[PDB]
């Protein structure tokens, strides 16, 4: 009902009128919780960028933090820290280059960490979540490298400082399981799993191949570290799931979000982050519309909720704004997000209904990601 | 009543029996011509006052009673900063603890104890009369009731509406009853757009009832020592004004060289400045926060010497934060600001700013 | 919504640039990207310096000083951008005058122009305005 | 206007236009517009040696070619005529087909930064 | 009417049918002329910014030049390079901050000299062009600064290298007349002449106060170097002309832009850039609506036209967009220019007739600098 | 007439008694049988070639002179590239230029002089009948002319069908007429979005419509010296192949240790590779590459040798801006481009390709 400038202008008011005092400062956002929720703008490739920390609850902006080209972010699933990998230049975007981490204190948002990455090593892509990794334990983080070779770096957030690049095969993405374990998607259509040292060459061990060439995974598949449950669709809104949370990959059944009818009548996928997983609910979100087969980037405007281990369909939300991203708070009663790259807005949804509940506008210029913290 | 016992204190507050020699008052050295401060030239000029017997002086300039009364009683504030007392280093809690120790100091009233004070209010058939219908029967024959009382109505007496009367031009302007000169408007501007409204306003925002030019809190500035008053008050050429440390209970080691922040209002008569009176003109006090902020050569050199200002006489709590305020004020600025200072002098006193 | 229109001043929603202390802010509302109307967002270091206005409020019929203090060390926020400028003078009454980035003072020496907040630091009183 | 979900329809007219045939997998901002052309970088910026194919159907010609797309690299993003076409484009381990990636490898002075990119014809396709 | 792009899509498709090479390469812009015109964008207080150089007789952008937070460009009336004083900080808008010079040649766009301004000397502010400025000859930079006091900052173009800060008293705006010497507006109402040796304080002599405490005096008023005619309108279209030509300061008779009626009726100048002068036609363009007189900063949807000499009105032009800048180019039957922030449009007219020619959209986040040499 | 002088050029070609001891013929050299190139065991491998007096080693490989016929003549274009020509150093102009020198030169086919080959074309009659109808009577009489004619009839016959057939898989691929394996298509993208092409496609940009897999410019690509090569050749330890500078005429010092691209048609069927014939096999050829790309040691070893590739005999001007890509080709992708360049073969030596793979 009464919005939060309302409620702002009215408490003012009453203190103006009081004649109540109060010290001109800087603000600590609230506790990080599980409605907290982080948007970021990669900007269209702008060179400087800018992360939006949102309380999902009030749909209000809490904080900002400032990053510089493509930088990828990561949250602590238990909410004690966040950091990016960040790459900046000297003369904007120009000159020597600096990649480095910042870790970040969640509540003042200060940097406590600033970790010089060595040869500037990041990998320079529209952003993937899953191209930079923190580990189980919040120790390391691990982003991925693409030139002159595939290769995953070893960051030490606990002592601060850049470890060593590992080789790996040719794959991508970086799906950590462990302390010192992670996955990678290989292009012969295999998992690799990677397990490394402080030196000596990693122990890489392929899964079986779970996919013909010509079915397609997406860049953003869902994946849940607390889970180990990694959710990837293809092109179709077929969903591969792989359970990783034995430790080795566990190839799950896979499942159509779309049905054939749907298919038949040209129902795909499409957006950026198109696909959410809810671990406590075992559900998953797909962002899907009626389009071409080569549109496979564009927004959507439902999404499908799916139960993940018998594939039935739960519910089709028409969103009503043109959707390119969705992710999901991890509590129960979970809200669903729903960010317009387009609008620069994320919409603010409940995951039970599909109700658009609140948004929260002028969110950059491009924002494509949106990440929570599974703090249950 | 509230009345009756404000004219006792009216009457302590120029008896000169309140001191040994019964040379001195209350108004001896807060000269209620001068805004209740010291005119009487001395050894460190008007640096720091004489005491009774004709020669004691003290360390610390002697400051205005003036708008006294609405200082908080000391206390420490929810974010750690201690706030109001009485005294430069606010080692009294309120104008009660304050009033007895200018009479027992040996420095100034020097009577030797309660007991002698309260003698002396005995000789006077008109204290028996109006201590005794305040305080009850016998109120002076005992000491420490005696002391207490005298304590109390002093304090009233700086409680009424002449110590306080907010009859500044200030104060007129803003009653929308005159307005300011297009200097005094430009000075006002510059006080709170600049660093001073940090320190010397009541509050952080929102309009104080009654302002006076101070939030009572406590700031090392980095001032030198005054050479001759520190010379004058025989404390030796070894010896540190502490400030806030020295109120008994403060311990704390970040509270060293740091003064209470004084009320702005009479500023323009009741020089010398600062805790130590080192600066005789005003100007040299506005100029003195420069020394923080400018890159000029001028900005280290202190005008009434022509010589550095000298090294903090304490060098750390120095308050970097709001003096580093990264802008110097100009001649034209420390102009407007004089004549913003001089807008806060009461009705009585606009007569001395000449 | 027509720009060059008289600016009336509102009290009942301090995100929108009609807010009635707005009346000479320059830059984004400290109150959309974490801040509140008087306090900078987490991250951000507090100006000292200051530009003020008089600003009048249409609820009590007073005109009250509004010392604007920037928000520094940040990237502009993008949100609830506003510019009004009642009162504003031009740079060399820099008093007055908002297109000067008044982050002196801040912490760190930050110097980047993240939002601004709206706090009263007086009644009164000025001749030009 | 103008379904984003739609089939892409080529057309041979205008290369400041998202539809242009040559962009069928463009991922920017198309270098014509910030003082490139076609097939050239603009002035300040160094010319990316990678690219990611993809097949264009050029509709003067009825034929296909094979468009390889070269990053124009070392400033902010130009910001004029933005576009994103996907024909063809596979994900991130084809990355010869893949356009999210900053194809600025090769650039003079390590320039990764990306301003915008090019469409010039490298084959026919098959 | 056919459009660059098309014309483009053509020479294409017949360089592809006669089966003509080219090699792909970096071009080099065309020759500065006097129809190229540069728009800045301080990208509404954006940490990093940008400089488009457009082609104002094609309406093509035929270059671009990165820059930090609100820079200031500037432009050497004859062609011969470009420059910005700029400030970076090394972690975007946070920490160890450098200000500098970057000169660029102008055709191949390539910075020619990077000189750092030691101890941050800048002066942050809403881009105004006359708060760092070339001197004559091209071999020096002066730029302002107001922390702790003002000042001026010398820039040694030709040893690249800067020199020393210069001492003013309370003043503003720099308009350099000589290889060593530049004026600048005084609160006290004067002007005040600074003339710099190599050593010391520099001579500062006052002309008469020339405007009342109460007659305000824009930010942005038009100076040509070339004719030392210094234009400045007041907030109520009076407009104050200076002759520096002399090397001293001659007041020439003031000058009303809005007739004492149209005043009458609320018409008032506003926006950013709010007067341009044609040198050549001796010839003041003024951007002028009808507006509150504290709507000073607001678009504007007119432009009047008046002769330097006796104020006689020429023309009234109907922009028809909301106008915030304006300049002219300084050929014969000049553009005039013709900027809104709002719309990150530059329009391009006809300074003859005020008609719409062309324009150029996209131009950033929020342009708001027109600058153009003037060659002739 | 074109069919005629050609068929003499055929003639000429397979000619032993075009050598001083008559041991020695083009095709002895250039076989048919091996895509233009020497089969033929010298102290040097295959990497050079052994003349007619049976013991003079070349210094440089023999090359396929297929397709050889679609590169332009010598020139420098407006980019101030020098293109085209024959030899690996560019230094003939074209085909006519250079079809006399293996004649004349003591190394190879060491004739004495014009007048001794002039002689022995006057031995034949049929040479005196296919000359005379072409060039008219007592032609071989004159030593300038006969030479001259000889030189023009050997270039004809490498300008027809029988040396650049485009016969190839790709040829075929492109015609519509098959498909690669995916392998060969992989490669194929490989090649056409990786550095390569920077250097062995014909055009900057367009489609061509004879592709050979060159743009027949000179780069040093930072080769070593081939040791074994540089001794059967006796020129010197000091002595240092200066490529494209060694042409005369050509003074700028920026040319040192540059090497005419060669066309990549055939390349599976005529190792070993490079100029001095110092590789091999063609997946080393390739592997040459990562040396500016890879940061793994192994990108710095030979892998026919186990050793470092070697100090680049030209150190200077090496093709740095088109080498460093900052892109590795891992193992699928050398593999992609062996069967790539493997597709390149003229449909007569897919037999050949059999010993390869
Ligand atoms: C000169 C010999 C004095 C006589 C007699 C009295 N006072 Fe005083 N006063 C004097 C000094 C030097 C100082 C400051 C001393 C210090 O250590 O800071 C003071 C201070 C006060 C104050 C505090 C005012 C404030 O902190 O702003 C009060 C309330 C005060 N004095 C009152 C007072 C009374 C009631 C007196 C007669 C009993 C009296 N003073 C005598 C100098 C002298
Ligand atoms: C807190 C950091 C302060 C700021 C900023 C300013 N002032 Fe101040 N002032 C302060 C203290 C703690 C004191 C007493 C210091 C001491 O140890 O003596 C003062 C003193 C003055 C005086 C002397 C008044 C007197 O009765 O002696 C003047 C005239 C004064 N201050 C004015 C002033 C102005 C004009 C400022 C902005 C330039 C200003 N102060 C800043 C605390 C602080
Ligand atoms: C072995 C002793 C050879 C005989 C007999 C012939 N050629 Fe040759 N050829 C040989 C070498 C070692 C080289 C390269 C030498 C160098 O300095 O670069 C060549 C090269 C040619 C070329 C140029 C091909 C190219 O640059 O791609 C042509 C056209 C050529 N050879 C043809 C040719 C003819 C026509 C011959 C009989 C007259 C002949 N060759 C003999 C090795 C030998
Ligand atoms: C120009 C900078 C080049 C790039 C990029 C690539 N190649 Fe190349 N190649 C080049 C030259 C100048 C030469 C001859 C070098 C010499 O001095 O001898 C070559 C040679 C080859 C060969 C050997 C062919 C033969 O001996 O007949 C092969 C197989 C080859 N090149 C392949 C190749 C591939 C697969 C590339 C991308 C990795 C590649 N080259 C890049 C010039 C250049
Ligand atoms: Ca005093
Ligand atoms: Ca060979
Ligand atoms: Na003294
Ligand atoms: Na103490
Ligand atoms: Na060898
Ligand atoms: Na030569």
């Amino acid at each position: 009902q009464e919005t939060q400038g309302q409620a702002a202008a009215r408490a003012a008011a009453a203190d103006l009128a009081a004649g109540q005092d109060d010290e001109p400062r800087i603000l600590e956002a609230p506790a990080p919780d599980a409605r907290r929720v982080y948007v970021n703008d990669p900007a269209h490739f702008a060179a400087v960028t800018q992360q939006f920390v949102i309380d999902g609850e009030a749909g209000r902006v809490i904080g900002m933090i400032d990053g510089g080209f493509l930088p990828n972010p990561v949250v602590a699933d238990d909410g004690s820290f966040i950091a990016h990998a960040s790459t900046v230049f000297s003369r904007i975007a120009r000159g020597e280059r600096t990649d480095y981490v910042e870790v970040f204190d969640p509540v003042t948002l200060l940097p406590t960490a600033d970790i010089e990455l060595p040869d500037a090593p990041r990998f320079l892509v529209g952003t993937y979540p899953w191209m930079t990794s923190l580990t189980p334990d919040g120790k390391t983080l691990l982003f991925y490298q693409f030139s002159p070779a595939p290769a995953v770096g070893v960051v030490d957030l606990e002592g601060k400082a850049f470890k060593r690049m590992l080789d790996v095969p040719d794959c991508y993405h970086i799906f950590p399981t462990a302390p010192d374990t992670f996955f990678m998607h290989c292009r012969d259509g295999s998992l690799a799993k990677v397990a490394f040292g402080t030196e000596g060459t990693p122990e890489i061990t392929h899964t079986e191949v779970f996919h013909p060439e010509d079915e397609f995974l997406i860049n953003h598949p869902a994946y849940s570290q607390k889970a180990g449950r990694l959710v990837w669709p293809t092109y179709t809104g077929k969903i591969h799931q792989i359970d990783l949370s034995s430790g080795d990959a566990k190839f799950l059944p896979a499942v159509e979000a779309l049905t054939e009818a749907e298919r038949a009548d040209g129902w795909r996928p499409g957006g950026w982050q198109q696909v959410a997983y809810h671990r406590a609910l075992d559900r998953i979100y797909l962002l899907v519309d009626q389009r071409d087969e080569w549109r496979h980037k564009t927004a959507s405007r439902f999404v499908v909720v799916l139960d993940a281990k018998t594939g039935e369909r739960l519910a089709k939300f028409e969103m009503g704004h043109e959707i390119d991203s969705i992710n999901v708070s991890q509590d129960e009663k979970p809200l669903l997000y729903a960010l317009s790259t387009g609008d620069k807005t994320l919409y603010i949804h409940d995951a039970e209904s599909g109700e658009e509940l609140r948004s929260v506008n002028q969110l950059g210029h491009g924002p494509q990601v949106i990440t929570t913290a599974d703090m249950g | 009543a509230d009345d009756a016992l404000a004219a006792l204190g009216a009457q302590l507050f120029v008896d000169p029996a309140l001191s040994r020699n019964a040379t001195q008052s209350c108004a001896t050295c807060h000269d209620p011509a001068r805004a209740f401060t010291d005119p009487r030239e001395g050894k460190a000029g008007l640096a720091v006052s004489v005491g009774d017997d004709g020669q004691s002086h003290g360390d610390r300039n002697t400051p205005t009673l003036g708008y006294a009364a609405l200082v908080p009683a000391f206390h420490r504030d929810a974010n750690g900063k201690y706030k109001g007392g009485q005294f430069w280093d606010g080692r009294a809690d309120d104008l009660k603890q304050q009033a007895g120790q200018p009479m027992l100091n040996p420095v100034e009233m020097a009577m030797p104890d309660r007991a002698a004070v309260a003698a002396r209010l005995r000789d006077d058939p008109a204290y028996r009369t109006g201590f005794e219908a305040l305080f009850g029967k016998g109120v002076l024959d005992d000491p420490e009731r005696a002391f207490d009382a005298a304590a109390e109505a002093l304090a009233a007496y700086q409680a009424t509406g002449e110590f306080s009367p907010f009859d500044s031009k200030y104060d007129r302007v803003m009653r929308g009853e005159e307005k300011f000169t297009p200097l005094e408007e430009f000075g006002y501007t510059v006080f709170i757009t600049w660093n001073c409204r940090l320190c010397h306003m009541q509050r952080k925002q929102g309009v104080a009832e009654r302002e006076t030019f101070t939030n009572f809190e406590y700031h090392n500035i980095g001032l030198p020592v005054n050479e001759t008053a520190r010379e004058a008050s025989g404390l030796g050429a070894d010896h540190v004004d502490h400030g806030l440390l020295a109120r008994p209970g403060i311990e704390d080691p970040a509270q060293s060289g740091r003064f209470k922040v004084p009320s702005l209002r009479n500023v323009a008569v009741t020089g010398p400045y600062m805790h130590n009176g080192v600066f005789t003109d005003l100007r040299t006090a506005i100029l003195f926060y420069n020394k923080y902020t400018s890159r000029r050569p001028e900005a280290k050199i202190n005008p009434e010497t022509g010589a550095p200002w000298g090294e903090p006489e304490v060098a750390r709590n120095l308050s970097l934060a709001e003096l580093q305020s990264g802008l110097m004020l100009d001649d034209g600025r420390v102009d407007a600001l004089v004549a913003f200072l001089e807008t806060l002098t009461d009705r009585r006193y606009e007569p001395l700013l000449e | 919504t027509d720009p060059r229109a008289k600016w009336v001043p509102q009290d009942n929603d301090i995100q929108a640039c009609d807010y009635w202390r707005h009346c000479s802010i320059d830059g984004n509302i400290c109150d959309c990207s974490g801040g509140s109307l008087t306090n900078c967002p987490p991250g951000t270091k507090l100006a000292t310096a200051s530009w003020v206005a008089s600003c009048y409020n249409p609820t009590d019929g007073q005109s009250y000083l509004i010392a604007y203090r920037d928000c520094c060390g940040y990237n502009v926020s993008g949100r609830c951008p506003c510019l009004n400028t009642e009162g504003e003078l031009p740079v060399y009454r820099p008093e007055f005058a908002n297109d000067i980035i008044w982050c002196f003072g801040a912490e760190d020496d930050a110097m980047t122009y993240h939002c601004t907040i709206s706090p009263i630091v007086g009644k009164a009183s000025h001749h030009h305005h």
